[PDB]
């Protein structure tokens, strides 16, 4: 997910600008959006959200809107039990286990139903689960006497001010996610939220992984108001940001540092390459438009191509193999851009899958490590480029293998494909450095591979007045079986050409298919 | 400067533009929820109750075996209890909002019942409380807590 | 100065391509190239030489060519002498000088001249010269007993096959320069040419500076064979280049390395930036034509841009001075070309005169130091991101003082100006990476700035049958007083418009303007 | 395969371009490098004669002050003396090239007698010892052994 929020200092014309830019699965069911608005005499929403959910997450209307990423808050626990004659052990001595008797019914494959037992157990951590090499695990979830969560969300995006916004955010009643507001007053601002727990010692590796359950200092029961978490308004750079990275480079230049917080609220790792590219499109910008806002969250560089084949390249031209020799003339020649047309791109990928991990994130290849120092010109270089070579042999046989050849143009292998409609890719992974992101799937027997996830809903508003707003949402605003609403904007997203989004009444009775007419029985 | 004029409704409709994107028009709160919910259950109506019935902890019941994990994860940590308990303590003006709600996915449900997936139709009717177990499961133990790094699969 | 050539097999066609491409002062005299054309019973000649000089030294016809780039061959040494009792101490005794007393006249401002007595001592090192400081120094040239160095450029330019050439060029009466050959049958070689002197001990360095004139330890009394000297014939790569870089990448792969040859040969520095160039633009690419060969010679990279910007914008944005911030942006939008409408440049060059020198050859400011190992992609990085925006503000203030402006067009400044010829410049600094060269002098009153040295004599040839070559001399092929053909050829230079050379008889009547019969009394 | 059939000249003729780029022609290798000589005084007169003059160790001599290092620099390594010798080394052939070259110069000047600048008509005629004693300062003292690394100016 993306995220920005630019100042009106920073732009043409005066007025903040907005990012929605969720990057989640295409297919997982609970984590569909859908388009929505909202009008009553009392407010306006426009937006997206989860199916499922009342509130929506993703909004905005003529005075306010925000935006979430996944910040990861850590909330919960996982607890290492020690058992121990009938209990567990806690300071030395053996407790005993909160037993209840439930049940539950499992339906059968002819439609019957049996019955099953279920024996819930809760130490003073939590509930208890058994895993498979036997380690009994308690959980503790922070906030489970939070009961606000929907309506503090519906009180933020339909604040009259960014104070009452700020009074809203204060009750911390919504669990995690980055969030970031921008209104027509002019202010912009990023919160780290969420309900972390006050713990004495420990950083955030400590806290992940499985701690202790044998002993009460390790049982937190507090948790951090706002005030004690990383959060950045109108800063001097007029911009703010985030894009699934620490909070440690939310705006250049920073206003805070890591040691200004508990260390186990964030981790300290390396910025991916498309955090990196988000600071540099927002920082080395100025007179922002919507136009050039837009063109700007369409970028799909291959970052990592240029902090590696400088390096790469003249390596390989000794490799005896023409193959070799082939492959490294045909990703000199490339732009480096995730373009339709490109041929170098996918043999790219393959290399980078070995030089960096499948997930693209590994930094034992580089050179030159990633420092907080440097946050976006970091890692760099290739660190054995002999042994850089070896991989780009395999990566040649595996691009043939998937793709049959070395050459494949990107966007005829890199398809999007709903119902009827085929289109061309383009773009790609994150950690390659691509902004615009698509998460393509493993290759089918004929190369040919969609996204799994990336963009899904993706607006940009512009606070004039009146608002001006741009938006696509990949799969469609309905998944019903039959639907005309699932494969239709999917051609859009190809030719990167957004829908404006009507807000006002005049536009929407002249867009106007469908009137349902209805009546409320209070 | 202000804002331009904010559009005051006189009636209750759904003008739905050429993209499926429904534009609710509602005389008050609890009739914009009710419109947003019979246009949820319009657009996402088949997922929307099978999240709802899990939620529930009866995903096992209607589903079966490919349901059982989520079930016992959320019936352990008293997901459905718990959604009881929140839903009792919604401020009198929001929980009415989500009554409306799911009032509106009854609603949609109760008039076009062939528009209803036949395996998802036992969830109906929904409450305003399977709205909150959802939105709790959703936060809480998916976002905050998932099973797979409980489970450690 | 540049140098080319390519084999067959790295061709579109299957023919050789030479590139002529020295760089010299635009206004020394006995520096400046002359173009003409020979033909007689026996043999062709076409090509530059230098005026005065009988025989051509960039020089091709029909069947072959050559070009050469100085190699800096150290074929002299400066000893530094212990004066004692009316002689010099030589292992320990007193040796007489031998003395010859010379005069000369001296031409007053009124016409008459004055005689002048001259001592002449020498040592048996050789002549004796006093410096400033009363330091006496020895001079030492090698081969003074080689009298056929015009006859062997001849026979060497005349040859009939690859053999004769090097035959000639196994005399050894050329005393210095990197001699590049191509011709039709397909052969490409590289010399690193010179008389070099056998000796005992000591390292470039060391025989560079002053040699002890005391010991008969350091009198070398032999001299290199041809043999001995690094040298490149057909070599896997397909192509032989050198741009005044030490001899240790001709070409790509290498075939032999530093360690091979006396280390008081050449030097083990770093190659600069446009060296780097020049092997990237051979090795990446392939399927050669003249025309792309052409296009090629042509780039003007700022390859130290690439080297830098990526750590220095980054640091400079956060500097709260908005003119720093602003000369950031408008680097960060800069295609790092030396293009005539660069906006950027001109205030690039001045930031890099701090970095790197006034020569832009300095190293200390990097974060990667040069490595054999990574020959052309290193050095790299900013070491000092702090130092060097501070760098940066004093450079804004040299830009402004010096254009006028942190903005103003790159070819606004940099002109090129010949009698009432004036045209926009393009290309610059080699160190600064640009291929094509153009030593802009300092600026004047109003910020405008001309060659100095650079593009003189520039020849491409293609080894087809008959052979097809364009060239073009900046400085025109006279300059006596008040001739057409000093400020006839800039504008092409300009327009990047290279002449076709003439060399079959049917073009040269086809484009004669002067016909001058003479008669030759034997 | 051989190269395209290379011209016979059958008079001598110096052919020049739009360029001033001259075409020489000559029956034999003494008439090219007379040509070649006659072209060069032609295109590059004046500098050709100041570059012989100072060659011959006479720079201080005709030109005064400005030339007197070089003159120094010249005399002091014998260079004039040593264009003599190489001058008498040269093979016969070779040799008859040079003069030529030489006279080609000559002629030229002799000819166009107000082409050549009167401060450096003093310098005719030249020969061709003059011709290697120029290459022989180029070569060894200047791209090999400059005054100012000695001198260390």
């Amino acid at each position: 997910s993306n995220s920005w929020a630019v100042a009106p200092g920073k732009t043409a014309n005066g007025n903040a600008l907005l990012l929605q830019n969720p990057h989640l699965s295409w297919t997982t069911d609970y984590f569909t959006y859908y388009e929505a608005h909202l009008v009553t005499p009392d407010f306006e929403i426009y937006g997206a959200t989860q199916i499922g959910l009342p509130v929506i997450r993703f909004a905005f209307n003529q005075r306010m809107g925000i935006t979430n990423t996944v910040n990861g808050m850590v909330g919960a626990t996982n607890y290492r039990l020690t058992l121990q004659d009938g209990g567990y052990l806690y300071d030395g001595q053996v407790r005993p286990f909160e037993r209840r008797q439930a049940s539950y019914r499992l339906r059968q494959a002819d439609g019957t139903t049996v019955d099953k037992p279920l024996e819930i157990r809760s130490s003073v951590h939590g509930p208890v689960f058994e895993r498979a090499d036997g380690t009994a695990v308690a959980v503790r979830v922070a906030g489970l006497d939070r009961p606000g969560m929907l309506e503090q969300y519906f009180d933020m995006i339909t604040a009259d001010s960014f104070d009452d916004y700020e009074a809203a955010l204060a009750r911390m009643q919504v669990p995690t996610f980055n969030i970031v507001y921008a209104d027509r007053e002019g202010t912009i601002n990023y919160s780290f939220n969420g309900v972390a727990p006050k713990r004495a010692e420990g950083d955030i590796a400590f806290w992940q992984g499985l701690v202790p359950g044998d002993s009460s200092r390790y049982l937190w029961t507090e948790t951090h108001p706002l005030d004690d978490l990383p959060r950045v308004t109108n800063p001097p750079g007029g911009f703010v940001q985030n894009s699934n990275d620490p909070p440690w480079t939310p705006t250049w230049p920073v206003t805070y540092t890591p040691k200004d917080f508990p260390s186990y609220l964030a981790p300290q790792t390396p910025h991916s390459l498309r955090a990196q590219q988000s600071v540099r499109l927002m920082s080395e910008n100025d007179d922002l438009t919507l136009e050039r806002f837009m063109a700007l969250q369409l970028s799909h560089r291959a970052v990592m191509a240029d902090r590696t084949l400088p390096d790469l390249i003249p390596a390989a031209l000794i490799d005896p193999d023409p193959e070799v020799q082939a492959a490294a003339r045909l990703l000199a020649a490339w732009d480096r851009e995730f373009t339709s047309d490109s041929r170098a791109a996918l043999l790219f990928e393959e290399w980078a899958r070995l030089f960096a991990g499948q997930n693209f994130a590994g930094q034992a290849g580089f050179a030159t490590p990633w420092s907080l120092d440097k946050p976006v010109s970091t890692p760099y270089g290739v660190r054995d480029p002999k042994a850089a070579v070896d991989q780009l042999r395999t990566a040649i046989a595996n691009t043939k293998r998937k793709y049959g050849a070395i050459d494949r143009p990107f966007g005829d292998a890199s398809r999007m494909i709903l119902n009827d409609v085929n289109v061309p890719g383009a773009a790609g992974y994150g950690n390659l450095g691509s902004f615009r992101v698509f998460t393509w799937s493993d290759p089918d027997e004929n190369g040919v591979r969609t996204p799994v996830h990336g963009e899904t809903w993706v607006a940009m508003i512009e606070f004039s007045t009146p608002v001006r707003a741009y938006g696509l949402m990949s799969y469609g605003n309905s998944r019903q079986p039959g639907t005309t609403h699932y494969s239709d904007q999917i051609e859009r997203v190809s030719r990167a050409d957004f829908r404006e989004l009507l807000l006002r009444r005049e536009q929407v009775e002249a867009a106007v298919q469908e009137r349902t007419p209805f009546n409320f029985k209070p | 400067q202000a804002p331009i004029a904010a559009y005051k409704p006189r009636s209750n409709e759904i003008l739905w533009d050429g993209y499926g994107v429904p534009h609710i028009y509602g005389v008050d709160a609890p009739s914009a929820f009710y419109g947003y919910g019979w246009a949820q259950a319009r657009s996402h109506g088949d997922n929307i109750l099978r999240l709802y019935g899990e939620a529930r902890g009866k995903g096992a019941e209607y589903w079966g075996p490919d349901y059982e994990q989520t079930t016992v994860w959320l019936l352990t940590n008293g997901v459905p209890e718990r959604a009881q308990q929140w839903y009792a303590q919604q401020s009198p003006d929001f929980r009415a909002n989500l009554d409306a709600f799911a009032a509106g996915i009854n609603a949609y449900a109760q008039q076009n019942p062939d528009d209803i997936s036949p395996e998802v139709r036992q969830v109906l009717p929904v409450s305003g409380a399977d709205v909150v177990a959802h939105a709790h499961r959703l936060m809480n133990f998916l976002y905050v807590a998932s099973p797979g790094r409980t489970l450690g699969e």
